[PDB]
């Protein structure tokens, strides 16, 4: 081969994505991403609060007990955020040749800058939500444990300094570099 | 107790994350530690850049511009009057053998009348992009006519032929794909391969064993890898080579692509309008069907059809994808109307009668037989063109080149590769320039002594990636008479013998 | 100077003046319907549009109760 | 019915055809002269924004659309495979394209596809003829009937009204066809060159003001096949983020390192240059060979002018090189029509490389590059298009020469100035009226391109459709071409339009925007800092007189 442009699928329990070469990194990432640029814009921080309020109202219109409304809104918001951000790997439209085929949106936010104000806000929101919501199901221990597990294992662990570009081959042999 | 402690634990970590590092960056490929501001300005003031363009070798390489012929107030035809060296030398009534137009059907009266009517009723400028009120309901007619004439499902137009291949191939390939291409493709194909960003392999020029072995090894490796999905694969070649002039064995390629599940991409710039009983293309030559034999076909309208532009042929899905996935199609203006109408009229005329193709084939065969069976030129030059080709290519024997200039093709190729790899500012090679000067001297001698104009292969060695050598080219067209061509062949042979 | 161009009369100007003179008791409903339709995503839909309009009417009835 | 019909041209008298193509001036008071800014720097422009609930509604609509599209895609391609045969593997062959890479075109744009790619016929002058069609299914296929109707032209790249069928340019083109045939021999190096090409090159070089220039058949190829001639892997390129695709393709083919700076940020550019000069090459820390800065004259999407004096000062201080694109600025801006160099007063010798395109303003097809003597001498030998591509035909050359001579003033005196004044006055009048009505308009005071903001998604199709019922043609753009919040409609003005047509357009746009609730102005657009909600009659009566004063424009 005179170019050697191949994608590897090495198999290991814990693995990381390789650093990009000069051609892939310095040259193929020059134009705006158009996928994570919208995060820092006008009115892009109140939408989360609006969504939470609308979800709470919608779940309250059914007429359930106070505990179940809060549990349902917590779980649905966290699951939706995880599905939108931390699940898909790639971009919905060709960028240059497929340079962003191994990074999620959370890893594409702010051009791979670890600690930015928007990331701090997006990590602070779940903690405040849990602290507000837990006052309504303190008596029941099972609901407390389930909500704590959902908040920590899904809404906090993926957002860490560690577990960045981290891959596990249990659900499938992933493609790194 | 237990409940209170958990709440405090989450709160405490939120403060630490808020008071994190000062926006830690990403580890790039270059970095330098901190140093005092005061000594930074010394580095800024000590920087010395290079000139935008190197003027050192301009004077020695400037003889190419002064030798370019210029036509004086008449269309390019068989007999022209030319001036050279800023009107310093002038020649009148010069026989021409350096025109790419073969059929010469675009100079007839009906085409001129159609062009005049289209100009009167439509204008000269398209004035709009492809998607913003650009189509002038003649582009659709031309597309339908091309699709019906060439026996396919659809065709897409392009403003320029040189920017057709580098715009369609990258749209269907990305990283992780496999492309197998011949080692004699032209410059636009090389640019398309470079912009494709995919794995590229090379096999020997017209050798089926190498292609079969490469395909077998790749298929075995892919089967062993057990990939979740099947990547896209392609085979790249062309009908008649622009630098050599040979032909492609279509049946073997079809059999191999059917056996190993590949796809075929073919450039037909020099084959459309010259091969086949009527002129359909390469498929008619071997008595096959273009619908199944070839998957992607690229053609140009300027060589023989007589108007600027190009086209890409295929099925409905590919054209629909190209409508939005081609950079050249989306971000460029539409083609004018008179060219479209003239091309449609030429297609109708070619469908009506097929005498020009027969005359062109007879002339090409006669020229090849004249320059193929001469024994006095055996020790000096060789012919590297197929008998069915309409352009004759002549090269020098390796023994003569080694005797005179003392260099070989492999050494030149490796020297150029090393210079390109090291990224040198100045790239000058002496024996190549000497050989080019010798060929230009031959051409000038022929033109001065016998009033016959022939061309020389104009290439830029810096942009080339594959081996190539200078050569001479002779063209033909259907409008000439056999007597003049017969006289010109002997004249060129005499000039070649006299120069050597 | 005359050109072969046809001019469409403007509504509320020689359109609702000469032909007919009825423009009352329907402006409010038209405005409400236009606002409701334009401020919600309906045109890029096909028959999930019906399902969503039913959803919103149901929220309305239940919440009003 | 399925195929697009071939329309026979109508028979009309000559005067009516001329009126259809080019308008006729009514009064001499509708002309404005453009001044040159000698010593005034450009202030940073100010933008206006709507209230929050518009943005929140846009976000909610996009979320709903994305969720529904993904759910439908999954369910349809899981529970039935016979209908979706073009997206699945068949007998060991991969499909042409992928599911995820073409989601937006398949699920978002296919629902309003009738708003794009409208076929037309005839000359694209003041009034453009459009062919009637009926959509079937949901914009899947179309049925055509033999009916064509005229519409007002506001979507064509005709700035000076040179797209005419009767005039000096058409006669010159016909005479050129009679003399030189439509055949081109081949590449310019072999046989292709003629004396007409030399004349055109000399005329372009004299017109621009530089020392030498070259011409090419296609504008896109000019950028595509230029940067690889004098650039390699040891050079740095700094370019704005809002650049055309051709420049990006050329830089990608070149292979040099690329860095970008935010739009209209001089401090960021200075910091980037100061950092990159010291940092050096990767993995070796040697100094860079050279630094090139690429910029555009006028940006078509927003109509904003680049800051030329600051760029010149920076390149003089740090010893860099300058490349300027002038696709939308040549022949339409400045007191005479030379370009941004005449507007800012900067000498043309300071800019290293200049580009231009003949398609926008001269009614032809081609491009040109301008530079000094030795640079052009080296580039002629080092270029690829010269010795590998075709050559521009004679009629286009004749049309371009006639247009350039008319603009310069050598032939047909008193025509270029008239067109320039008309286009300037029309642009300023439309911009001022639209801003006074209560809309949001971007761009500088005198820019041919007027973008009008339509924030909500559902407001983009309907608007256009309404304008189709009132005989007006418009062009709309949205995501991903533009930012998510900003979906807009672009107005392209011509020098052929008349003030009465502008009044008709203003009335219809005012009524449509009133119906669709598109008036959202925060009072920062006015020069006196108050909200403006004027009546249409008062605007029409007062705007033409106050259009001349430059104190009513914030930027
Ligand atoms: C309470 C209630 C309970 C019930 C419920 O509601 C709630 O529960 C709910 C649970 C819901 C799902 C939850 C989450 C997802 C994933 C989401 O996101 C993936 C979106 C797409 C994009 O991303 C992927 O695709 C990219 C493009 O390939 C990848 O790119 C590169 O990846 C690698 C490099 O990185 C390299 O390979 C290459 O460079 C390149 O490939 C990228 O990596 C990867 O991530 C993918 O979508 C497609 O995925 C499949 C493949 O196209 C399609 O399947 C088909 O595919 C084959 C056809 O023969 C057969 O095998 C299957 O059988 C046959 O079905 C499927 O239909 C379709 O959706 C799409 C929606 C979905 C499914 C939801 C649907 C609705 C529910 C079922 C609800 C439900 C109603
Ligand atoms: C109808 C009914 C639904 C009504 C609404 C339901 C409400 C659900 C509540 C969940 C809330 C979680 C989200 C809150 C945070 C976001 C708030 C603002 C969102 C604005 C969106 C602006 C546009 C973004 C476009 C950027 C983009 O193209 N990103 C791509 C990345 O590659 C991807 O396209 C994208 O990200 C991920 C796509 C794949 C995931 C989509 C969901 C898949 C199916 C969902 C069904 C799940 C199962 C049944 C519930
Ligand atoms: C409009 C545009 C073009 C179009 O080029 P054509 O060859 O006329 O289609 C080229 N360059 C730029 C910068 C443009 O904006």
């Amino acid at each position: 081969p005179v170019t050697d442009h191949r994608r590897r699928r090495a198999a290991a329990v814990i693995s990381h994505v390789e650093q990009e070469t000069f051609e892939d990194e310095n040259d193929q990432q020059m134009l705006p991403n158009m996928n994570a640029t919208w995060v820092d814009q006008r009115g892009a921080w109140l939408i989360h609060i609006v969504v939470i309020v609308l979800l709470r109202l919608f779940y309250s219109l059914f007429g359930s007990t106070p505990k179940w409304t809060w549990t349902l809104t917590n779980m649905t918001y966290i699951i939706g955020f995880y599905i939108m951000f931390h699940l898909v790997k790639g971009t919905p439209f060709d960028f240059n040749g497929g340079a962003y085929d191994n990074l999620t949106m959370w890893e594409q936010i702010n051009d791979e800058t670890l600690y930015t104000p928007t990331r701090k806000f997006l990590l602070i929101v779940p903690i405040v939500l849990f602290l507000i919501s837990n006052q309504y199901y303190r008596n029941d221990m099972t609901l407390f444990l389930s909500n704590l597990a959902v908040t920590v294992l899904i809404g906090v662990v993926p957002k860490l300094g560690i577990t960045h570009r981290l891959r596990i081959s249990i659900p499938g042999i992933t493609g790194r570099a | 107790p237990y409940r209170t402690t958990v709440e405090i634990g989450l709160i405490l970590y939120g403060i630490i994350y808020y008071l994190s590092k000062p926006q830690q960056k990403k580890s790039l490929q270059a970095q330098k530690p901190n140093l005092s501001p005061q000594e930074i300005d010394a580095l800024i003031e000590d920087w010395e850049p290079e000139p935008l363009v190197d003027p050192s070798a301009t004077d020695e390489q400037s003889w190419r511009v002064a030798k370019t012929p210029v036509t004086m107030e008449m269309p390019i035809q068989n007999h022209i009057t030319i001036t050279r060296n800023n009107l310093q030398e002038k020649y009148t009534n010069v026989f021409n053998l350096a025109s790419n137009n073969f059929l010469q059907l675009s100079a007839t009266e009906p085409v001129k009348e159609v062009v005049k009517t289209t100009i009167k009723n439509y204008g000269v400028g398209a004035c709009g992009p492809a998607g913003f009120y650009g189509n002038q309901d003649v582009h659709y007619t031309l597309e339908y006519d091309l699709a019906q004439f060439f026996g396919t499902q659809g065709s897409v137009l392009y403003g320029q032929d040189f920017c057709a291949a580098p715009s369609v191939l990258p749209a269907f390939t990305k990283r992780g794909d496999v492309i197998v291409a011949d080692d004699q493709v032209s410059l636009p194909v090389q640019n398309a391969l470079q912009l494709s960003r995919s794995t590229v392999y090379y096999f020997n020029h017209n050798d089926m064993n190498s292609l079969e072995c490469l395909l077998n090894e790749l298929t075995e490796q892919e089967k062993l890898e057990k990939l979740p999905a099947i990547p896209r694969k392609f085979i790249v070649t062309e009908g008649i080579f622009h630098n050599s002039g040979d032909l492609a064995p279509l049946p073997e390629l079809t059999k191999l692509k059917n056996k190993y599940k590949f796809r075929l991409f073919v450039d037909e710039t020099f084959s459309i309008g010259v091969l086949g009983a009527t002129g359909r293309g390469l498929s008619e030559h071997f008595n096959m069907d273009r619908a199944t034999a070839i998957d992607i076909t690229v053609g140009s309208m300027a060589t023989a059809l007589g108007s600027t532009g190009g086209f890409v042929l295929g099925d409905s899905v590919m054209c629909l994808h190209q409508r939005i996935g081609s950079n050249a199609y989306c971000f460029s203006a539409c083609l004018p109307a008179y060219t479209v109408t003239s091309v449609s009229k030429v297609l109708k005329l070619m469908d009506s009668n097929n005498d020009a193709v027969q005359t062109l084939q007879k002339l090409s065969k006669s020229l090849h037989d004249s320059f193929a069976s001469d024994d006095s030129l055996r020790s000096y030059v060789i012919v590297t063109s197929s008998p069915v080709s309409a352009v004759l290519h002549l090269q020098l024997t390796p023994a003569y080149r080694s005797r005179k200039f003392g260099y070989t093709c492999e050494q030149l190729f490796e020297t150029m590769s090393a210079l390109q790899k090291k990224s040198q500012t100045n790239k000058f090679i002496e024996p190549y320039e000497e050989e080019e000067k010798f060929l230009q001297s031959i051409v000038d001698h022929a033109l001065i002594n016998y009033n016959v104009l022939i061309t020389r292969n104009t290439i830029v060695l810096k942009q080339e990636t594959l081996p190539i050598v200078p050569s001479l080219k002779i063209c033909c067209n259907a409008a000439m008479s056999p007597e003049e061509l017969k006289n010109a062949c002997e004249s060129v042979k005499q000039s070649i013998l006299a120069c050597c | 100077h005359k050109s072969s161009m046809v001019y469409i009369p403007t509504t509320k100007e020689a359109k609702r003046r000469n032909g007919k003179s009825e423009g009352i008791l329907n402006t409010i409903e038209e405005v409400v319907e236009k606002l409701y339709w334009t401020y919600y995503i309906h045109l890029p839909f096909y028959l999930m549009a019906s399902f969503d309009s039913f959803f919103l009417h149901v929220f309305f009835l239940t919440i009003f109760s | 019915y399925t195929r697009v019909p071939l329309c026979e041209p109508e028979e009309l008298p000559d005067d009516i055809q001329k009126e259809n193509e080019y308008g006729t001036l009514d009064s001499p008071g509708h002309l404005y002269q453009v001044k040159s800014r000698h010593g005034k720097p450009l202030p940073e422009p100010v933008v206006d924004t709507p209230p929050y609930y518009i943005s929140l509604l846009t976000y909610l609509n996009y979320l709903i659309l994305i969720i529904l599209g993904h759910v439908h895609d999954f369910l349809g391609m899981t529970f039935q495979k016979n209908k979706h045969l073009d997206l699945l593997e068949h007998d060991g062959l991969a499909p042409w394209f992928s599911n995820f890479e073409s989601f937006y075109v398949r699920r978002i744009k296919m629902r309003i596809d009738d708003c794009f790619s409208r076929p037309t016929t005839g000359v694209p002058g003041r009034f453009i003829r459009c062919i009637d069609r009926i959509s079937h299914n949901i914009n899947e296929y179309f049925t055509y009937s033999g009916a064509v109707y005229p519409c007002m032209n506001l979507s064509s790249y005709n700035y000076l009204g040179f797209a005419q069928s009767k005039g000096q340019c058409t006669d010159a083109a016909l005479e050129s066809v009679d003399k030189y045939s439509i055949q081109s021999g081949g590449p310019r190096a072999q046989i292709g060159t003629t004396d007409l090409h030399i004349k055109a090159e000399k005329l372009v070089a004299r017109f621009i003001g530089k020392e030498d220039a070259l011409v090419f058949s296609m504008g896109y190829g000019t950028n595509a096949n230029l940067f690889n001639a004098f650039l390699d892997k040891k050079c740095l390129v700094i370019s704005d983020e809002l650049n055309h695709t051709s420049i990006r393709t050329g830089v990608r083919l070149s292979g040099a390192a690329v860095r970008t700076f935010k739009h209209g940020d001089m401090v960021g550019l200075e910091k980037l240059i100061r950092e990159q000069i010291v940092l050096g090459q990767p993995k070796t820390n040697r100094p860079w060979k050279k630094i090139l800065i690429c910029a555009e004259g006028l940006f078509s999407m927003e109509g904003t002018l680049c800051n030329l004096p600051k760029l010149v000062e920076l390149k003089k201080k740090y010893k860099c090189y300058l490349f300027i694109d002038e696709a939308h600025s040549i022949g339409a801006m400045g007191p005479t029509g030379r370009g941004v160099c005449e507007i800012f007063g900067v000498d043309p010798k300071d800019v290293d490389i200049l580009m231009g395109t003949f398609t926008k303003s001269f009614g032809a097809a081609g491009g040109y590059i301008a530079a000094d003597q030795w640079i052009i001498d080296r580039l002629r030998l080092d270029l690829t298009t010269v010795s590998y591509s075709e050559s521009m035909p004679a009629p286009v050359l004749a049309q371009t020469i006639s247009s350039l001579q008319t603009i310069s003033g050598e032939i047909c005196p008193g025509q270029g100035t008239e067109r320039l004044q008309r286009i300037a006055f029309n642009s300023r009048y439309l911009r001022l009226a639209l801003q006074r009505l209560g809309f949001i308009v971007y761009g500088v005071a005198d820019s041919p391109v007027i973008p009008l903001l339509l924030y909500c998604p559902s407001k983009m199709p309907a608007f256009s459709r309404m304008m189709l019922q009132r005989r007006i043609a418009v062009v709309v753009v949205a995501y991903p071409a533009t930012p998510l919040i900003e979906s807009r409609v672009r107005f392209c003005m011509s020098a052929s339009l008349t003030k009465e047509d502008i009044d008709y357009l203003l009335r219809h746009v005012s009524e449509v925007g009133d119906k669709l609730n598109l008036k959202s102005n925060s009072g920062k657009s006015s020069y006196d800092g108050k909200r403006q909600r004027w009546d249409i009659e008062e605007v029409i009566r007062r705007t033409p007189e106050d259009c001349k004063d430059d104190k009513y424009f914030v930027n």
